[PDB]
């Protein structure tokens, strides 16, 4: 599909695409020492 | 009470020590800066940012 | 093709993924194949509709106001009479969108405003008037309208749109924050004073919008209602927070009703299905 | 031979040790760092006192009773009287910092109880009154004492509702924020490294708290028979990568 | 003028004092100037409060 | 990137930019680094909205 | 086009200017520098607050009368209440620094008078009583006020003898120390850059003053007819290359 | 972004771009003899 911007300002443009750079880790594993699934959580 | 050329003149007194000469807030869109060219043009815009230059000339 | 699940068989290992330590504060990505024998299947899915651009990318009503068109002769308070009205642009007066925005702490985006103006003539009138509304963007510091036909409506430097009642107006607005992002929350004050407000910051200022009917007056009164919709474009959101549970009570305040005590649904027995 | 449980943190002239840790959380997977030129606005040179402010300061102890609701500290407020840090905090117009928060609670293999130790960026508190009433400055600026959640509420202060996180959100969802648990059967401590999080490069350290450390008993403290029904809770905090600017005369704050 | 966005104060005092020569007396004045440095920026154009009118003008 | 301010340290020179003569009718472009120790920062700004085309556009 | 007379000194967020200088003295031809590893003993890391302490602080003004004897300031004592410098000075067990001393006195091409501005390393003062009596701590620790030499002597304080340099040596020989004159017909100011001079790498900033700045009228002030018989004397001082160590709780001193 | 003129007359076109040839000097330093910041304004 095609799109050309009709306006000078960047704000005028439509929606930005899909980020495709998801990374739940910053929220799900913000641990200092790496923990590996399957190994003792605490040794 | 009325605008007059004396508004631009900051008085200085001899043999005074430790004393204060003037004070003012830094509201460029208001107070003493409102009528100046900078404050005059600043009031055509909403935001401002930057460094200011103040010169004091002795007469 | 991305795999949703892989083929996985029986186990008898020393590697126990079923056991962990939530004390650490982490949530390890276990998959059903860590505790069950599985088959290979495909995601057949990318997750487009959950992108924050999507989530906040649709128009939502953010304000409803009213104005009128009468004969302003003898009227001393045009604002009270309803000849013009204001709106201190804020996105927390209507709750549907407010809960969505607040899922995050700082939020940066462009705005796409759509304004709808519908008319009504509640009492005896020969016809329905075709009115024109003016919407003026009044930045803080610009002079405020006082009468419905002030010099202020000249709007030489303030952006304004003229549109017809029954029609709609649409324009975009760049991210107008003085900081790098908008604050959904702000645990601070304007200055260290014992009595100054808390939370509300100029760090969320988006402006004030003024409204009026440009036409003079007919024989009847016409009531114009304005609905403002906001759509966020080119979105950026940081630091996710806990959803809002309690009702909202005020704009820009986390305050909640003190007699609201049962948000979680109750059972009788923890054992029932 | 080394363990995830025994750890040492040396910051300046202070060293902390724990033999019963449960790893540690580095908020949003980001370690503190100073302000960069690309991000800087303010043209002034920043002061970096280093080892004189970037050391561990220990707050006044708390007492975990079996009826305890929780405690809340606001940063940088809680450290405003802490040696050279507090000084610098009131001579400069702006400052910036990250911290290493170390919460301590030791017990007995016979005790049971669980604490939730969480760091909340921008914890805007709800008022006792509700409506359009704001939480007075002095109530969000308790200093070292912090906010004790089982204290009677006053006019203009925050609510004392742990269940509602003092902000209209539910307790269970507090896990979306960098947190750690102190489960006696397991834990002894909780350590959280906090980077600078804000919408502006640098800010005023007195009119704005960037975070509030919250320690909330979830599982009631249950001591063994004949044992003392309480346990103290100690909080040790170290500013890291601290920067100051806009030096002048001492900032004047309410009280 | 908004509190959160205030710029501070500006003041002047005698470090020593003004000393006048013999046969001289009265007050001396200082002239102060304001301008922006190249650092400066202004955004979000709007209408000023430094001009208004009650009626349209005519010749 | 254009520089808003450069890194600048202490001084003790014979070159005194803090002193001038407004009698001349000129306004010399002094910068905060002429009277203060500064850090490097970027303009991150072009000045579009102040172009006369904008101003009267 | 440049002159030895017009000068600017920028240190931190303070800039001084003079249009009537007479060069400047850099004590023993040595510029201040930090402590090196070769010279260091104390194993601790030194704190360098930079631009927050290394800026110009202006002392309370003095009044040059035609009968004036002189004034004496002791460093680092005179700057012990000066912003973040004084703070740091009382939280650390040890410190080290050099200074830029700027003495000011403007007048009229009709006046005549001459001041001797000198920096004396280790100025051990003589007591009012003589004998085996020592000069009490508080008398050598006047702070910003300094020692005004035409003030009546008290028991346990120093002598008020400018002629004897308050130490048993003669005034004229004070020229062996880094000094500068303020000769009205010529001068306006005097500037002296002082490096760290001591027999130990680092030291205690409270129990020992490394130098004492002395401003002594030599040629009496003689104002024109009908002019005010006095002139004020201002002293502006900037610590340079400051280092602190042995941080702890606030040092406790007499008073 | 794209723009093609639909009209014959130059007046019909939209706004002109940003000048990018700012020079405050004609207003801030219209002095005959050059003055250098840092050197004596008057010698
Ligand atoms: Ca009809």
């Amino acid at each position: 599909y095609t799109v050309i911007n009709y306006y000078k300002d960047a704000a005028s443009s439509s929606s930005a695409g899909q980020s495709f750079s998801m990374d739940p880790s910053k929220f799900t594993e913000p641990v200092k020492d790496l923990m590996l699934k399957g190994a003792p959580a605490l040794n | 009470t009325n605008d007059n050329v004396t508004n631009y003149l900051i008085p200085l007194h001899a043999d005074r020590q430790n004393e204060q000469i003037f004070g003012t807030k830094l509201y460029i869109g208001d107070g003493v800066f409102k009528t100046t060219l900078l404050g005059e043009i600043a009031q055509y815009y909403t935001h401002w940012s930057g460094s200011l230059r103040i010169s004091l000339m002795y007469t | 093709q991305t795999l949703a699940s892989v083929s996985s068989g029986p186990k008898h290992t020393q590697s126990v993924p079923a056991l962990t330590a939530n004390e650490t504060g982490a949530t390890l990505p276990t998959r059903p194949s860590d505790n069950v024998e599985t088959r290979t299947t495909y995601m057949h899915f990318n997750g487009s509709e959950t992108d924050v651009e999507s989530f906040l990318g649709r128009a939502a009503c953010v304000h409803v106001t009213e104005i009128k068109n009468k004969n302003a002769a003898g009227l001393d308070n045009h604002r009270k009479e309803g000849l013009f009205n204001d709106w201190k642009i804020n996105l927390s007066s209507l709750v549907q969108l407010r809960k969505k925005l607040e899922l995050f702490t700082y939020v940066r985006f462009d705005s796409e405003y759509t304004i709808l103006a519908t008319a009504s003539q509640p009492e005896a009138s020969s016809y329905s008037s075709n009115l024109t509304v003016q919407a003026m963007y009044v930045p803080p510091g610009a002079p405020n309208p006082k009468e419905w036909d002030d010099y202020t409506w000249q709007s030489a430097s303030n952006p304004s749109v003229f549109f017809k009642v029954g029609e709609t107006s649409r324009f975009s607005v760049p991210f107008v924050g003085i900081a790098s992002a908008y604050n959904c929350f702000y645990d601070g004050y304007s200055h260290d004073d014992p009595d100054t407000p808390y939370g509300i910051t100029v760090l969320n200022h988006m402006g004030s919008m003024a409204f009026r009917v440009v036409n003079e007056h007919d024989v009847h009164t016409t009531i114009v209602k304005i609905r403002v919709y906001h759509r966020a474009k080119h979105v950026e959101a940081w630091i996710p927070r806990a959803p809002r549970a309690l009702p909202y009570v005020s704009i820009g305040r986390t305050n909640y009703p003190r007699d609201s005590k049962t948000i979680v649904k109750k059972r009788t027995n923890i054992k029932t299905y | 031979g080394y363990s995830d449980r025994v750890q040492q943190i040396t910051l300046g002239n202070s060293t902390i040790t724990t033999q019963e840790a449960r790893n540690a959380i580095v908020c949003y997977a980001e370690w503190p760092e100073y302000l960069s030129d690309n991000d800087a606005s303010d043209v002034n040179k920043t002061s970096k006192p280093d080892i004189s402010v970037c050391r561990f300061y220990t707050l006044d102890s708390k007492t975990w009773k079996a009826t305890s609701k929780g405690w809340c500290w606001k940063l940088p407020d809680a450290l405003k009287d802490m040696g050279v840090f507090g000084q610098n905090m009131f001579y400069h117009s702006l400052g910036r910092t990250g911290y290493t928060i170390h919460v301590q609670c030791n017990a007995t293999k016979f005790h049971s109880g669980c604490l939730l130790v969480v760091v909340i960026p921008e914890h805007q508190l709800a008022s006792h009154e509700g409506g359009t009433v704001s939480v007075k400055y002095k109530y969000t600026h308790p200093g070292d004492r912090g906010i004790d959640l089982d204290t009677v509420e006053v006019a203009g202060g925050p609510t004392s509702d742990a269940i509602y996180n003092m902000d209209g959100t539910l307790l269970g969802n507090l896990l979306i924020f960098p947190h750690q648990f102190i489960n006696m059967r397991t834990n002894n401590t909780a350590t959280i490294v906090v980077p600078y999080i804000n919408s502006v490069p640098i800010d005023s350290m007195t009119r704005h708290n960037n975070v509030s450390l919250m320690v909330v008993p979830i599982a009631p403290l249950n001591a063994p028979t004949g044992s003392s029904p309480t346990l103290p809770v100690t909080v040790t905090i170290a500013p890291m990568c601290t920067e100051f600017t806009g030096i002048r005369s001492r900032s004047i704050v309410p009280q | 003028p908004d509190t959160y966005t205030s710029a501070g104060y500006l003041s002047c005092w005698y470090l020593t004092s003004l000393i006048l020569p013999p046969q001289t007396s009265g007050q001396v004045y200082l002239l102060s100037f304001i301008s922006a440095c190249p650092d400066f920026k202004l955004r979000l154009m709007k209408d000023t409060q430094t001009i208004s009118q009650t009626d349209a003008l005519t010749e």
